[PDB]
């Protein structure tokens, strides 16, 4: 999962 | 309006148009494995993650040219803001590499964790779904035992070195990034600066946590009663009526909720809980009905319709976990393995609710368009669900019978069942995430990290370790959660934001009778005071966002206690011959 985070940009599926 | 200022805006309007492309862009390739999982989808999924993460890093080094002082608008200042974090960037490339390998090295240990029969070692149970069933569905104290302690020492105690090494890593990066601590460093997700009347420090959020607590204790402590009676019955001669509740009988494999501990408990069995599926497959309604309703649901309190994209791209039937989707551009979607069953009726109305407020902050700049914190989202699709499951609410759409009454034994029952998962959570989230803000400042030593932690268990929860566990454990680093290097008290947070949103939107609509039986449909008055929260996204401070809603800067649990006082009047009477509350000094294994 992407997300408009720069501290958790990606997230794991 | 300065020279600084006015090159920030342009940094950030180019920023905002390169973002809005790059992570659409992304979150196509999100979609396309989470719908169609193949290796040239993952292959794809796996380069946009990289393009992504270093076009941030980019940005972040660009974003470092503006100093903040200089800057006096706050829109500015809080893009700039999020853009300038350093985060791991200033640990030495030697230790980036070692605290990554140690993050990736506690994951792999988590999610590859299995035990296998003492007996038989060919024969082995991962978490899920070996010890989540016997957690949920086992009477034999035996079983559970082993179960809960096989995971607490194959995996735990897997995790106990790296976790302390993640200790020290994580705090040099907060030290190096001006926190206190790593635990300082989570917690400025809800500070607020420069802001009048609207500030918010992070050590703030310590004593409004500490301070709810406190509040709610009465109503944990009747439930506790209740539940350790029952519990007696349950599994006789293993409890004691003034002692802690033994940790693995909890109905899962940490006690975070106490679901499963219902048809324990449960007050009036003989009478059963409202189910429309039913009547669902009755009136043959499909995924696209569901959806449907749901629409005409926000309609009804005046929120916009979804969008016709919305209908053509969303995945509304048979990777299955439910997810709303904001991928920019006016693109919103749903993905949803949906059934016809009540279950994924109320799951439907959570999952718009997300695209309701993805929708009312799409105008706002790209990292603003965020809930107000880390509670607001989860939050908002809660109170969507809690509408959608009444007897009111089902009667008005013909899904139950217009002659329905819902008794004094019905409500309690559902009560009692909302506060096993809903209440019972609440102490286990605070102690859990004080445990960790405490090791994260240094204040319990890494000799007495299980010993701290099984007294604060004990104090806190109301909840006792069946077998002595000395410093070889790392019982904390068991859940999920902890071991995958995530915030925990967003979820008491965003618990008792949901019940002051409710409580706030049903006196908006009039609502005559106790809280729990509220329906928020049709009132237009309702979703304009949602709504002007909604489209704030994190443009304002979160506590001028949530007094939009409730009139109110602050967290505050008295309406969550107005939503469980019948079940609070229950319980008093219940416990009118039982302990309430416990002693810390009993324990199975003494
Ligand atoms: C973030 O760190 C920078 C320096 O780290 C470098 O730049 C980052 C953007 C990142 O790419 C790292 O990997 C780099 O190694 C800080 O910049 C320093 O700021 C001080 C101000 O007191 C200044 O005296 C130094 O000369 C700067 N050093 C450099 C190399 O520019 C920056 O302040 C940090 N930002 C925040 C918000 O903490
Ligand atoms: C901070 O800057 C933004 C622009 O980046 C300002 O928002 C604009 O304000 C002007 C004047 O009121 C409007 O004409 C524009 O439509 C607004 N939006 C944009 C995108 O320009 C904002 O007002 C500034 N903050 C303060 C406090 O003045
Ligand atoms: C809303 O009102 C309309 C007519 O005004 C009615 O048909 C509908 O059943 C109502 N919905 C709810 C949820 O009460
Ligand atoms: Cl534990
Ligand atoms: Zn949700």
């Amino acid at each position: 999962y992407f997300q408009r985070s720069v501290r958790l940009p990606y997230l794991r599926c | 309006q300065s020279t600084i200022e006015e090159q920030a805006k342009t940094f950030l309007d180019k920023f905002n148009h390169e973002a809005e492309d790059l992570f659409y862009q992304s979150s196509l390739a999100s979609w396309n494995y989470n719908t169609n999982i193949t290796e040239e989808n993952v292959q794809n999924m796996n380069n946009a993650g990289d393009k992504w993460s270093a076009f941030l890093k980019e940005q972040s080094t660009l974003a470092q040219m503006y100093p903040l002082q200089e800057i006096q608008n706050l829109t500015v200042k809080l893009q700039l803001q999020a853009l300038q974090q350093n985060g791991s960037s200033v640990l030495s490339e030697d230790k980036s590499k070692r605290l990554n390998t140690i993050l990736n090295t506690m994951s792999t240990i988590y999610s590859t964790g299995k035990v296998c029969n003492p007996d038989n070692p060919q024969e082995c149970l991962l978490l899920e779904p070996g010890l989540n069933e016997i957690m949920a569905n086992s009477l034999d104290y035996n079983e559970r035992l082993w179960a809960w302690e096989s995971w607490r020492s194959e995996v735990g105690k897997q995790l106990r070195p790296l976790y302390e090494e993640y200790v020290v890593l994580k705090n040099e990066m907060a030290r190096a990034n001006h926190y206190e601590d790593y635990g300082d460093y989570w917690r400025g997700d809800y500070e607020v600066n420069g802001v009048d009347g609207y500030d918010y420090s992070r050590g703030q959020l310590i004593e409004d946590v500490e301070h709810t607590f406190e509040e709610i204790k009465p109503l944990y402590e009747h439930l506790h009663a209740y539940v350790r009676a029952k519990l007696m019955n349950a599994y006789p001669s293993y409890i004691s009526p003034i002692g802690c509740l033994p940790a693995h009988l909890l109905g899962d494999m940490w006690g975070r909720f106490w679901t499963n501990l219902y048809s324990l408990t449960v007050p009036f069995g003989q009478k059963p809980n409202i189910d429309v599926t039913d009547a669902m497959v009755d009136q043959a309604w499909d995924a696209q009905r569901i959806f449907k309703e749901a629409e005409k649901f926000f309609v009804s309190v005046g929120l916009p319709n979804m969008t016709q994209g919305f209908w053509e791209n969303s995945m509304l039937t048979d990777v299955c976990h439910p997810t709303a989707w904001d991928l920019g551009k006016g693109d919103f979607r749903i993905l949803m393995c949906t059934k016809v069953t009540m279950d994924d009726f109320l799951t439907a109305h959570h999952e718009m609710g997300h695209i309701q407020y993805d929708m009312a902050y799409a105008a706002q700049p790209f990292l603003l368009r965020n809930g107000a914190n880390e509670g607001f989202h989860e939050a908002v699709g809660e109170i969507m669900s809690l509408s959608a499951a009444t007897p009111k609410h089902l009667k008005s759409i013909g899904l139950l019978s217009p002659d329905f009454q819902e008794d004094n034994e019905t409500e309690i029952n559902f009560l009692l069942k909302q506060a096993l998962t809903i209440v019972g959570t609440l102490p286990f989230t605070y102690m859990l995430e004080k445990w960790r803000w405490m090791v994260f400042k240094g204040e319990i030593p890494k000799d007495q990290w299980m010993k701290k932690w099984w007294e604060m268990k004990r104090e806190i929860v109301g909840v006792v370790e069946p077998v002595p566990h000395d410093e070889t454990y790392c019982d904390p680093a068991s859940l999920f959660h902890v071991s995958n290097d995530y915030s925990f008290i967003r979820y008491y947070t965003r618990t008792l934001y949901q019940f002051q949103f409710q409580e706030a939107l049903c006196q908006a609509a009039k609502h005559e009778g106790p809280l729990h039986k509220c329906d928020i449909s049709n009132s237009t008055e309702a979703g304009q005071k949602l709504f002007n929260m909604l489209r704030l996204g994190k443009s304002e401070p979160w506590t001028l966002a949530l007094e939009n809603v409730v009139g109110a800067k602050n967290m505050n649990v008295r309406p969550l206690l107005n939503y469980f006082e019948p079940l609070f009047t229950w319980l008093k009477d219940q416990n009118k011959n039982s302990f309430v509350g416990w002693s810390t000094d009993w324990s199975p294994y003494a």
